[PDB]
């Protein structure tokens, strides 16, 4: 018949192999496809959409505090509100994001971040914040003066409840990696910080502590490869009635 | 609009932009639409011709990945002494995804899923020399005549699928199709099962693909073995609707979405994400 | 790719379709 | 421009001069069921005004401590008008909806209402491993409030909600939210007194905080079904 | 020679493969095909044939009297004479029919069933009847009223001795499973129940206990796929002289 | 009227009918026919564009499902000793559908059937290390000469189609053709093989495929083992005529369809269908 | 209009006033075998005249009492007539049959007779495991009462008979089935005196029930060879 | 499909046969 | 390479099976075909004769 | 019934159209105001939030 003769690689079960086998059922007639709404064909469409950042990701905000941060009228001028750690790939206020739940199956990331910040003040609360993305190589800019040399925007509180501070992509390497070492080279993204440009001015009658929303998503430019399982989730024992799917 | 992406997109280059009305960074989250502000438009950029494939990111790719879904270590052995619980020679596995959550978290992304499941069966063996034992994983349907012994006349398969496989062969693979009643798998079912008010909540039987009855062909050996098979699960022809978000606690049970968490952060209920000092405090800081 | 079965669904995964429509996330507004 | 928005339904209509937009979910507006994808062979009564209009549910209080509140679709609506009885007399139905969430204060009030619309939201009970009962889901018309909107009651993230078809009632910028839902099953049509498909939740992410006298701010919501089939007439059941 | 490697699923028997093996009987010269009368090529050719409900099946009907339905003349008004569990896949009326036994060789099924009830009484026997298919959800309806507001037929017995109920295909799903759950949102099918339009009336030569013999067939909407083993029958031991085929 | 049918049929439209002489629900079973009444012409239906394809209802995918057809354990020793009944390393099977009643039923729902047997034979071994045995499975017709022995001089195949395989190779799978000297296969033969009287009643050799004769080629070990011998069969290249009713009894015997029936409803003689309490009690009522 | 028919063959002729239909069993009409199909190779004897006519057995007596008939073809007519003559005489015969079913009654009585015709009745026997012999399956003209029709003695399911060819004597609508058969065997001819091809089977599904004065209805059957063919001429048998 | 085999009946099965003709069975009547 | 699977029936010897196998004796040349008389094609040549 | 949801903004008026549903073609006097030819049903308002 066939001269043939088995390679290495024969007869072992790799689980990303892609070929085709023996159909269970023969002559099956699958359910006919009905329109769907929102179909998502590629994983970048997940992760392009906004979701919240848990920049207040502290102790004594339980819960639902960990997804606005609470900004105050301040005696002092030019004070850091608050700086956001930027490892995707790492724990961090991005880890729960849509852009960082999905690249958290991925270990090599690119392209362009989108920073979005929603005010939830009063109509007559007035105010002004700088968003500094500084990129990486040194510390955490803790003075306005020292982030304002970085990529940054600057947003007054009026019609518009929104900026996007959008993180370019720079980065020296096309991809970047993760390690679990956030200080690498590879692996680091930089700082986004904010500061009180002008202040956060309430009247009498409204609340002075106003609440910043933090949203996160990725551009067209984002790209992810070298998939990976997820570090969010675990599993130590069996699941409750798991041994009763046997039973 | 609906368009064919195979790279991700280049970015064009901008100069200084000082114009009234036009303001790209202010957008309305208010709407629920995504911000479409462009790096062109927030900041100064270059030109650049992205390269970078999008391909690994596909639906297709991101669950064709051969997961594990069932594991069971069972004593093959004279079970005439045994107790009437144990696997006597056989096991029944109605599959199910939600059994382990690598798979189960990456499948509950979606609520809608279209797969063709690719199950790969891994027999393999301990003594408590090794057999070449043959083995059959006799595809029962969901509710149908599963078997109650080894050597029970429901093994003969006059209509089930049965694979007949040996320990010293490459693992069984079979394809299972689309099997759902209806146009995709409801991986979340908002709603009951019964008519009556005793259905349990969440699990729809048409999500539910059937039972695996897997059984060792041959009979008793003097000494007992202990046979452990994991079967392996790839969805495959996958179309996918409506994603969510990736399930953060720990998964409690198989039959539901419950939560505990754990019991501190991160992953915790109170506290998904990690603490840190303070908002203005930063983890890894770059101090030289 | 190779597929000598008699169904369509024992055929290989189809990791070709590279049609996004993101515009249906980020800009679900009318 | 887009702050003013007139939504006409039937005899019901709804003016909002604070709108942000309105969110047609997924990019799909519903429509009836196409012959190429009917299931069901008898014809579908289309009543089409008597059920393709606001009905608008009780409100709720917005507080200080409030944890949230959700509203099974079409759970909320089973019991109420013309649908309610289209509900009850047959065995299936398809509709798509047209949730429009109302909640207003001054302009010296703050807040962020999170008002998303959940396909499929299979709810978790906390710290035990009892599924919820039909008491905990199907709450009906009152709809029920949220034990841990942090996670969505069901492990999930809120932080990742907006994945859903979302809007948000900044009340710094607008007052209503406005959501249009198409048939999100993977049936064409389905049995509505044992399954829900959108599950509309509304979550404090900022809770209602101000220095003013404290008015009452409730949040009203007001569900339109849209292009509605029914098929599968028999006697009513409630 | 040709390069090859083994795949998993490589030397594994799967009974419902369809490869083409090797012949035992070398260049056999088969028995040439002569036409046979009634071939049958698909299965729903014999589906769709009518065939006998045990409607009747209680105690005290021994045998034959379980296929037909003894009506009476009645002196209350609007009686319920018989109801049918219309489910297929599980054990009930239709289970030993066409429609039944051949659909117990699979699991999931669509399309209209089709029941026709012919009238066996005297030719004097006149009466009417009204057939109600009601969809499920809710109990089955012990009242007329309750009864006809679902799918019906009223039928007049005169030269035309049989009506066709068509019990419509109203599923949400495409198909319909079976669970070993007849309560299941998947898997019921609803009710037909049977009640006195006016009365059956004969006169004092006519039986007063005439009958009803029902009939189930399927339409050509009808459908089966997910082909299980049928539990309509069972093997507990050897079957007597199967181990006389081996002496 | 014979048509090429793929997917089951679409349903048209319909509107309000009132019309004299045209009465599509009344019917006449008395002529034997299966009522024409179309779900149009009975209720008022919808478009619906039904895609639903009939091809698993196929009789070549309704039969072709290997199904077993015969199984023996036989030891595998010194048979010096033993007594003259048991397989002294061999045993004959006359090839015989009506063993195993899953296939049986499957293959007794028609009268006369004309298929291809596909025959798998797969040999598991056990201890009473396991052995690489090589076993043959010489095809004998129907009366031919059967082997005496395990080493008798039958077993040398001159011309029989003999298949040698091993218990560490794939199951050996050969294709019996069709081998009756009718047109098909008599599954039901209501008549006698022979012109005298002593014929066995219903027993068609021609409907007998013939003998597989099954031995161990190699000698005895001086451990014995327990080898047992399933064979599958899964007709293929089927044309079937003249469908019947369904056997609902239990069967009795292999040579014929006597019929004693369960003691108790389902499946009994006087009650095949399981019992209820009246004609009026549903027995699934969805009571709330 | 189609309750009337008469049916001519050679010199009987059978006319019928309330019939249903006729049913040409399987789509399929009698027919002589043709050349592509032969296999014997001698001139077979076509009498046309002496065989393709209405054989007319015996009454039996319908009463209330009663479980059924069978008539296996061709043994009911291997002793009747230029039929059995022709069977006595000859190795092979391929025949067609009509059978008409004859029983009628007022109209105050009631039931229903399935009169089916079944293809290659391989009968069993209850509680054995014994084959029925030569005397439990060859009855000759008298045929054979069943035993358990609800199972038609072999197993099987009197409820699923329809799918056999088959009419029914609903004696409020009718008083006469017929059903053409073909020649239904696998082989094109055979031996007529140890094999029957089909089997007609007249069931009692709904008893002979009335309130007047019980006069004896029977039923009759006349059953016509058709499209006669007989090879292999030696010596009669009987 | 394959069939590198000299004899037609050694083939795979032919599940391709879609003709039915149920009006033989149906409406067996004249 | 080439992705294989080892069907049911591989490796086994059935004796009636007609499959190419490899040459003992490479570049062989037979000897050259004479005609004899009387050569049988077919079995039925020599049934037909008394 | 027929309604408007009326939010407080930059316009500060709906109209209420209150459509002409009757069955007859016109509506009477009568001095009762609870008949079908006479009464024309009922306007409310509610507190929307």
């Amino acid at each position: 018949g066939v001269p043939t003769y088995l390679l290495p690689g024969s007869g072992q079960f790799l689980t990303t192999d892609d070929h085709s086998s023996a159909p269970a059922l023969p002559c099956f007639n699958p359910t006919p496809e009905m329109h769907i709404p929102g179909q998502v064909r590629n994983m970048l469409e997940v992760v392009q959409v906004e979701s919240m950042m848990e920049i207040n990701n502290t102790e004594s905000a339980v819960g639902m505090e960990r997804l606005k941060v609470d900004i105050s009228a301040l005696t002092d001028v030019d004070q850091l509100l608050f700086n956001i750690p930027l490892d995707i790939q790492l724990d961090g206020p991005l880890r729960n994001t849509l852009v960082g739940n999905i690249s958290r199956y991925y270990t090599h990331w690119s392209g362009s971040l989108e920073m979005t910040f929603m005010f939830c003040g009063s109509f007559m609360a007035a105010g002004k914040l700088i968003l500094c993305y500084t990129p990486p190589g040194g510390s955490c800019p803790t003075t306005r003066e020292t982030a304002m040399l970085g990529t940054h925007i600057v947003w007054d509180f009026g019609l518009q409840s929104s900026v996007t501070l959008i993180i370019p992509w720079i980065s020296g390497s096309h991809y970047r990696m993760f390690n679990n070492d956030a200080k690498s080279t590879n692996a680091n993204v930089g700082y986004v910080t904010c500061f009180m440009q002008t202040n956060l001015i309430v009247p009498s009658e409204s609340s002075d502590t106003c609440s910043l929303i933090g949203f996160i998503a990725a551009k067209d430019d984002f790209s992810l490869r070298l998939m990976r399982d997820s570090p969010d989730i675990g599993q130590l024992d069996h699941l409750h009635a798991a041994e009763a799917a046997y039973q | 609009i609906e368009s064919i992406i195979k790279t991700a997109t280049d970015t064009v280059k901008s100069e200084i932009n000082a114009e009234l009305g036009v303001v790209p960074s202010l957008n309305a989250v208010e709407t629920g639409a995504t911000s479409n502000t462009e790096p062109e438009e927030a900041i100064q950029t270059r030109t650049v011709i992205n390269q970078h494939g999008v391909s690994e990111t596909l639906v297709e790719n991101f669950l064709s990945r051969a997961a594990l879904v069932s594991k069971r270590s069972f004593e093959y052995k004279d079970h005439t002494s045994s107790t009437a619980r144990a696997d006597k020679n056989f096991f029944k596995w109605t599959i199910n995804t939600r059994s382990f959550v690598q798979l189960r978290r990456k499948l509950e992304l979606f609520t809608y899923l279209r797969f063709d499941a690719e199950i790969t069966i891994l027999t393999t063996v301990a003594v408590n020399g090794l057999p070449d034992l043959t083995l059959q994983a006799m595809f029962v349907p969901t509710g149908a005549l599963t078997p109650e012994k080894q050597d029970s006349f429901h093994w003969q398969s006059g209509s089930n699928a049965s694979v007949f496989f040996k320990i010293s062969d490459p693992p069984a693979r079979i394809t299972i199709p689309f099997m759902c009643i209806n146009s995709a798998y409801s991986v979340f079912y908002d709603g009951f099962a019964g008519f009556e008010k005793n259905g349990l909540y969440g699990i729809n039987p048409a999500d539910t693909i059937g039972n695996l009855c897997v059984r060792i062909v041959n009979e008793h050996q003097p000494v007992g073995f202990t046979v452990t098979v994991r079967v392996y699960m790839k969805p495959k022809h996958i179309k996918a609707w409506a994603p969510r978000p990736p399930r953060t606690l720990p998964y409690m049970s198989i039959a539901n979405a419950n939560y505990k968490g754990k019991e501190r952060a991160p992953n915790a209920l109170s506290a998904i994400i990690g603490n840190r000092d303070s908002v203005k405090t930063m983890p890894h800081n770059i101090v030289n | 790719q190779i597929n000598f079965y008699k169904d369509s669904y024992a055929a290989s995964a189809s990791k070709q379709d590279f049609s996004q429509d993101p515009s249906k996330f980020t800009e679900p507004v009318v | 421009s887009d702050r003013v928005l007139q939504l006409k339904l039937g005899n019901s209509a709804i003016v909002t001069q604070e709108a942000a937009n309105y969110c047609c979910a997924y990019g799909e507006w519903p429509n009836y069921l196409p012959d190429h994808e009917a299931v069901a062979i008898d014809k579908p009564t289309q009543p089409e005004t008597a059920t393709d209009r606001f009905y608008t549910l009780k409100s709720v209080k917005w507080e200080t401590g409030s944890t949230g509140w959700w509203w099974k679709l079409p759970d909320a609506l089973n019991n109420i008008g013309m649908f309610g009885q289209n509900v009850q007399h047959h065995y299936l139905y398809r509709s798509g909806f047209l949730i429009h969430v109302q909640c207003n204060a001054t302009k010296f009030h703050q807040g962020a209402l999170l008002v998303v619309a959940i396909p499929e939201h299979q709810r978790g009970a906390h710290n035990t491993n009892t599924s919820p009962g039909f008491d905990d889901i199907m709450k009906g018309e009152e709809g029920g409030t949220f034990n841990h909107p942090y996670v969505l009651d069901d492990g999930t993230s809120l932080a990742c909600a907006t994945i859903f078809p979302h809007q948000w009632i900044n009340l710094r910028t607008n007052n209503s939210a406005t959501i249009v839902l198409p048939w999100m099953n993977a049936a064409p049509m389905d049995f509505p007194l044992r399954h829900n498909q959108w599950t509309l939740a509304i979550i404090p992410v900022v809770p209602l905080g101000t220095r003013t006298t404290s008015s009452m701010v409730p949040i009203t919501v007001s569900i339109a079904p849209m292009c509605c089939e029914f098929n599968g007439l028999r006697h009513a059941i409630t």
